[PDB]
């Protein structure tokens, strides 16, 4: 039981990805997406999408590289994400 | 001296500094960079260079002025626990470049701000 | 409750107060010229405890929000300190002893992070 769920790549190009997930029926405050070359943590980046959003676009990627995309949900309106009680959902897309 | 008026200057000082740090975190802590706590640390770092240099040239001030503004306000304004929690969380999620950039900005910037806080007082008297 | 509630400022002030009193004594009983043991203990102890508090709150969503404002934003916010550390480190630099300066920044920087990791590990160890 994670939040969000059914994360996937809907549209993909050689240098961009469009990910989608199932926003829970109860809106969260915002999500935090972290992505990067699987293992290469000095390449990991992160951005935040509002709770109303259920899709995000990841651009500026390198071809043929295996990426890990993780989405963290923050239920708090006034606390950072490390206080969250939601297990993130993560996927992996190549290219 | 463990005087009752001493505990009253710490509590009143930390209570104010904490509140200001809290509100800074709420309104400022951005989407990828903790501007709220970094602000409280840099500012607090600059204000201690002024207070320390100021308490040096005014040894006639009472013992509660330093315990209220340095041990009280700045003691509660800046934090290390909230800094390492945030930094450790960045490492947890894998953003090592951000954690490194955040640690550096906090450490170097705090030292330099505390330096500029001393240089301003010494330049002010000369 | 909601954000900015009067009971929140109370939990922050009380926590920050008890946090500064503990930091103040520590900075007088163990703090000595050449090396500030008091300031290092307040930050290291605080760094470990916030790791514990963050792990507890994450696994106990039911707890009221004032446990976080009192224990973390309050207590651990008055216990730890970046200001006094920055001043002590800049004193070491102007006093020439660059070796102990680096030894201090690294000890309290990497020390805090490691202690936070242990705090997180301590909780993760027992709840499971
Ligand atoms: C039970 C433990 C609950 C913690 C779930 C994992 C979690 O908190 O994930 C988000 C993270 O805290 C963001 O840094
Ligand atoms: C260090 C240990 C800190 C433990 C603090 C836990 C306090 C707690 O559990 O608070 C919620 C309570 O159980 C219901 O109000
Ligand atoms: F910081
Ligand atoms: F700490
Ligand atoms: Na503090």
């Amino acid at each position: 039981s994670s939040v969000p769920t059914k994360l996937e790549v809907v549209a993909a190009t050689p240098t961009s990805l469009l990910i989608s997930w199932d926003a829970p029926a109860v809106t969260v405050d915002h999500y935090v997406i972290t992505y990067g070359e699987t293992g290469a943590y000095w390449s990991y980046q992160e951005f935040t999408v509002p709770g109303s959003k259920s899709t995000a676009t990841i651009s500026g990627l390198k071809p043929g590289v295996d990426y890990t995309i993780t989405v963290y949900a923050n239920p708090y309106s006034d606390a950072p994400i490390y206080y969250s009680y939601h297990s993130p959902i993560s996927i992996n897309y190549r290219t | 001296t463990y005087a009752p008026l001493n505990f009253i200057a710490i509590g009143i000082g930390a209570t104010l500094g904490a509140w200001l740090r809290w509100v800074l975190g709420l309104k400022l802590n951005g989407a990828g960079w903790p501007w709220g706590t970094l602000t409280a640390n840099l500012v607090g770092g600059y204000l201690i260079g002024v207070m320390v240099a100021l308490i040096a040239s005014h040894p006639e001030w009472p013992a509660w002025i330093r315990l209220a503004a340095v041990t009280g306000f700045l003691g509660g304004l800046t934090t290390f626990s909230t800094f390492s929690a945030e930094t450790v969380d960045m490492l947890c999620r894998g953003v090592y470049a951000t954690a490194a950039a955040y640690a550096g900005a906090s450490l170097a910037g705090s030292l330099a701000m505390t330096g500029l806080g001393l240089a301003t007082v010494r330049l002010l008297l000369r």
